[PDB]
């Protein structure tokens, strides 16, 4: 048996910050469909009439943590701090976005400062781009020379998840399944 | 929608006192909240962000904290330079934007001070236009509350006066008040004694200043 | 020297358009989040709009579809285009460099926007003349009555700026005629009345009226 390792993705103990989102290739395996226990489940571009010769190819599973009210940004055609500077889906996205509340895993009563998102960036991400720079951001004319200070900012900001945050501000774990839908015999 | 309700709305407090302004959120928000100080006629000044982090340059007597829906700003020992209106601010995630609290006005308490009272007749220039403004001035007093009673040939006037009050002074923490009585030229010329009678906590009995139309 | 300087506000009829400018110095507009915040007279702060470092723009629901935020890199300037203005857009408009979770740290001084059908009118300036009854070595009061103008604001100075101590310039009041009136007063030594010259300098920029008025004891 070589069942596809989705359990490794959805059930991972730790999730990445969204600026450093993880990508898992799903390949050379047989998928165990196993399904509405999820607060978001949305698919895009999956438009097939014939269902008998369906083949999923180029399957990637991306995963990360964002705020409940940011999950709306993980969709084609959206804007915001997450879609502009952290995780960008393309207009023609084909695949599904899956999310669930993880307040009891990813919040801490003192505030969890381990989860971050990129706050400063001079231009938008391209689709499926991952920016992990920690270069000090130059918000002025004077160079920073890697020293923080006025107009010289660490580009990442903490979410500070706390269990008493409003539900829209609580951490959500997100899995983005992207693929191409081809028509082919097995 | 999310609302930030500050309390109290207004507050008088003496130098050296401990002041605590609350911001209550109508629903759960994030861990982040900011506080601004707006002095009259000036742009807001940032004091605290991230609920408790002091903005660079802000004096240590300012502090903030909070959790859940109830957040506070605190001045440990009120200095006189700390009069203002105070606003809390939350950066919302969807729709992106800011909510402000309605604000809390903080004024300084001080010793009672009686007003100095001056009355001014209408000018000959203004009277050629057919209107007479008579002005009563209450200068440098505390507390704010004061009664100005206009008298015209000893009849108490109601309904033809307007007043306005300055903001608290920076050098002495007093208020000043001005009240204007408006009459037509025709009506002005029908009476002789114009008087302004002032009642205030700092005066043992009311004080009256007057002039007789057309004298001196 | 880090500052924001707004301009472009003024009196405009309902339905008209205005364009506000915010000239920055000390940081790069095109690299920062920037917000517009407004304050209706005697009211609180209301957030209007911001633009992100990377160009996305967002608007409060009360200005959706009528306002547009934008910026010009080469002039280091932020703009707010305001169309279909309504009376309740009347406010002081502040621009601010926005650091998101780290607050709005740099503010401009504001530009005043008055949306109304009424027309501009410059003020008359009348003397509040010191009393003949003023006490010898005591304190006397005098001033200027700044009457019947639209819209706000007026500024008042004394002796071109040389006299500032003892000056009270009062909040204007709105009279039933729809026009504003205010008074500005000064307490000075009674013994100074015959010698030193007192002049209030009134300026009402919405109509380019300037008026000086010498305030002296009235004759007999
Ligand atoms: C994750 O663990 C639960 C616990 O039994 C299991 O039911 C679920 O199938 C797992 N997820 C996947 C994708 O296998």
């Amino acid at each position: 048996t070589n069942l596809c390792p989705f359990g490794e993705v959805f059930n991972a103990t730790r999730f990445a910050s969204v600026y450093a989102w993880n990508r898992k290739r799903i390949s050379n395996c047989v998928a165990d469909y196993s399904v509405a226990s999820f607060s978001t489940f949305k698919c895009y571009g999956v438009s097939p009439t014939k269902l008998n010769d369906l083949c999923f190819t180029n399957v990637y599973a991306d995963s990360f943590v964002i705020r409940g009210d940011e999950v709306r940004q993980i969709a084609p055609g959206q804007t915001g701090k997450i879609a502009d500077y952290n995780y960008k889906l393309p207009d023609d996205f084909t695949g599904c976005v899956i999310a669930w509340n993880s307040n009891n895993l990813d919040s801490k009563v003192g505030g969890n400062y381990n989860y971050l998102y990129r706050l400063f960036r001079k231009s938008n991400l391209k689709p499926f781009e991952r920016d992990i720079s920690t270069e000090i951001y130059q918000a002025g004319s004077t160079p920073c020379n890697g020293v923080e200070g006025f107009n010289c900012y660490f580009p990442l900001q903490s979410y500070g998840f706390q269990p008493t945050n409003g539900v829209g501000y609580q951490p959500y774990r997100v899995v983005v399944l992207s693929f191409e839908l081809l028509h082919a015999p097995a | 929608d999310i609302q930030l309700t500050q309390s109290p709305s207004s507050l008088s407090a003496s130098v050296g006192d401990r002041v605590t302004i609350t911001c209550r959120a109508s629903q759960g928000i994030s861990s982040y909240l900011a506080w601004y100080q707006q002095k009259p006629g000036k742009a807001p000044k940032l004091l605290i962000y991230a609920a408790s982090t002091l903005q660079s340059g802000v004096p240590s007597r300012f502090s903030g904290s909070g959790s859940g829906t109830d957040f506070t700003l605190t001045i440990s020992s009120l200095q006189p330079e700390d009069f203002a209106t105070y606003y809390c601010q939350h950066l919302n995630s969807y729709p992106p934007g800011y909510t402000f609290g309605q604000g809390t006005k903080l004024e300084i308490k001080r010793t009672v001070a009686a007003p100095s009272v001056f009355i001014f007749p209408p000018s000959d220039e203004q009277l050629k236009s057919g209107t007479a403004s008579v002005v009563c001035l209450l200068n440098n007093f505390y507390p704010r509350e004061a009664k100005v009673q206009w008298k015209v040939d000893n009849a108490l006037q109601s309904g033809n006066s307007q007043e306005s009050v300055t903001e608290q002074d920076s050098k002495d923490s007093t208020y000043s008040l001005s009240s204007t009585l408006t009459l037509s030229k025709a009506d002005y010329e029908k009476h002789k004694v114009y008087a302004c009678e002032v009642t205030h906590q700092g005066l043992s009995s009311p004080v009256t200043k007057s002039f007789n139309r057309g004298e001196c | 020297e880090v500052q924001l300087v707004e301009s472009g506000g003024g009196l405009i009829q309902p339905g008209g358009s205005l364009r506000l400018s915010c000239a920055a110095s000390g940081f790069t507009v095109s690299s920062n989040y920037m917000s517009w915040v407004r304050q209706a007279p005697g009211k609180g702060l209301e957030w209007v709009s911001f633009i992100y470092s990377g160009g996305s723009t967002y608007y409060a629901d009360s200005v959706k579809g009528r306002f547009t935020i934008s910026r010009d890199n080469s002039k280091n300037t932020l703009y707010l285009q305001m169309n279909s203005l309504r009376a309740e857009d009347t406010a002081v408009y502040y621009c601010a460099r926005d650091l998101q979770e780290h607050g709005m740290d740099v503010w401009g001084q504001g530009t005043t926007v008055t949306v109304s059908s009424a027309s501009t009118k410059g003020p008359s300036v009348f003397p509040l003349a010191p009393s003949s009854k003023s006490t010898s070595g005591g304190t006397a009061a005098l001033g200027c009555l700044v009457k019947d103008y639209f819209p706000e604001p007026v500024t008042v100075s004394w002796n071109s700026g040389a006299l500032t101590s003892g000056v009270h310039t009062f909040p204007a009041v709105l009279q039933s005629s729809g026009l504003y009136s205010l008074s500005s007063v000064v307490t000075v030594p009674s013994s100074s009345l015959g010698t030193q010259t007192y002049i209030c300098n009134v300026n009402h920029k919405p109509s380019n009226t300037k008026v000086d008025k010498k305030v002296e004891p009235k004759k007999e």
